[PDB]
């Protein structure tokens, strides 16, 4: 009775609901990359990995 | 299977020194695989004749 | 016409999921750069082994536990669904779970006396609590294709599997993890050219000493694909319907014909004989339950009206 619990919500509201998302935000490009010494920057093609 | 036995149907010729050059059909991408792997044999033991 | 096509190079053998073959001479720089095209396929679209269909003695989704157990479901299955095995029928089998009584849960619990062999035989699952507690299912395996999750088909995903019927993480590809490395030519003719060397490492499906070409067939059979130069296509070859004479403007009740062809025909949706009139036999063969009597009834009970099969017309 934590879960049970229930709590008001002011008065204008009777309930309410929820729902969460684990969004799996995968590699892409645009998205932002760096490394430990300030080099800071969009990943700006995904090559081959003879493209390199 | 999808490697459909995928005979180079489309060439595209530009006049006497020059072509599109395509092959098709591929495996959801697979043209980033032959084109990075197969263009290095193209540039590795290849026929023709000249001065030395 | 000057094909080389080299065989019968070197063994290595390390231990029941590593080995390693390696290959020299190679010419002048091919050992560099290959090992990258495999990279690929021994990830992606691999046939082997998974699990691909479950159902369970009181669990109804892998979100949950059960009331004996002394570990929990869905962090539980993240690890069953590695059991990939080897199968020597027909592609499939149906295996069990069959566990009662106290102490693990173990692939030395599962059904292992037919085509299939178990390689993984000190896999372990969970425990249990008392002589009379229980833990079983039935388990859909397959040799398949893919890096397939329990979630790929992304619509008709929603799909009406009895609730309880989990789909599985289908992943039958028995590798991830392949890489090579590189030395210069040291057959005893040479110090002269290159040599490639292996690291492939499985699922334990197989060894890389056990079997290849289907593993190498997206870049070996991909060779046919620059000569031979003939091809392969399909085409449309239907017109936009309808008008007189009424000939054609008429359902299967004008034909005087059996019930099961009328359940069949319903479901292959053919509610105007102007065009079962001009529908190929063969393409009659497209849905199920409509076999050698019902295709063989359409062939007088259509020329029984004053018509016929076989009627393509120019203009309907």
């Amino acid at each position: 009775r934590k879960i049970t619990q229930g709590d008001d919500l002011a008065p204008g509201v009777l309930k309410i609901v929820k729902v969460y998302l684990a969004v799996k935000r995968r590699i892409q490009p645009g998205d932002k990359m760096a490394g430990r010494h300030g080099n800071k920057g969009v990943i700006s093609k995904i090559n081959p990995i003879e493209d390199m | 299977t999808e490697f459909l036995k995928p005979r180079l149907v489309d060439i595209e010729q530009v006049s006497s020194t020059h072509a599109k050059v395509t092959l098709e059909p591929l495996e959801r991408g697979f043209g980033h695989t032959l084109g990075n792997a197969l263009r290095r044999i193209l540039l590795s033991s290849m026929p023709g004749c000249a001065v030395t | 016409t000057e094909f080389l096509k080299p065989r019968l190079v070197d063994i290595e053998q390390v231990s029941s999921t590593h080995a390693k073959v390696t290959l020299e001479p190679l010419e002048r720089g091919f050992g560099h750069t290959l090992g990258n095209a495999l990279r690929r396929i021994l990830l992606s679209s691999m046939p082997g082994c998974a699990v691909t269909e479950v159902e369970i003695d009181g669990v109804l989704h892998e979100y949950s536990t059960k009331e004996g157990v002394q570990e929990d479901i869905l962090e539980i299955l993240l690890n069953l669904k590695g059991l990939a095995v080897r199968v020597q029928g027909k592609d499939e089998v149906i295996l069990t779970l069959n566990k009662s009584g106290i102490g693990p849960v173990t692939a030395a619990d599962i059904t292992h006396d037919g085509d299939v062999e178990i390689v993984k035989p000190q896999h372990v699952i969970c425990h249990l609590t008392d002589e009379n507690a229980s833990i079983s299912m039935r388990i859909k395996v397959q040799r398949g294709r893919g890096y397939v999750p329990a979630s790929t088909r992304i619509h008709s995903e929603e799909d009406e599997r009895p609730i309880g019927r989990l789909l599985v993480d289908a992943c039958y590809s028995p590798v991830e993890r392949i890489a090579y490395n590189v030395e210069a030519a040291r057959v005893e003719q040479r110090t002269d050219l290159d040599k490639l060397v292996i690291e492939m490492e499985t699922n334990g499906t197989i060894d890389p000493e056990e079997a290849i070409r289907r593993a190498a067939t997206i870049l070996a059979e991909q060779l046919e694909a620059f000569v031979d130069l003939r091809d392969v296509r399909q085409p449309e070859v239907k017109e936009e319907k309808p008008e007189f004479d009424p000939i054609l403007l008429r359902p299967v009740d004008d034909l005087e014909l059996t019930v099961r062809s009328a359940n069949c025909l319903k479901a292959e949706a053919i509610h105007y004989i102007g065009d079962l009139v001009q529908r190929t036999e063969v393409e009659l063969l497209k849905t199920p339950n409509l076999g050698k009597k019902s295709l063989t009834e359409i062939k007088d009970v259509l020329a029984s009206r004053g018509l016929s099969l076989g009627m393509r017309l120019e203009n309907w």
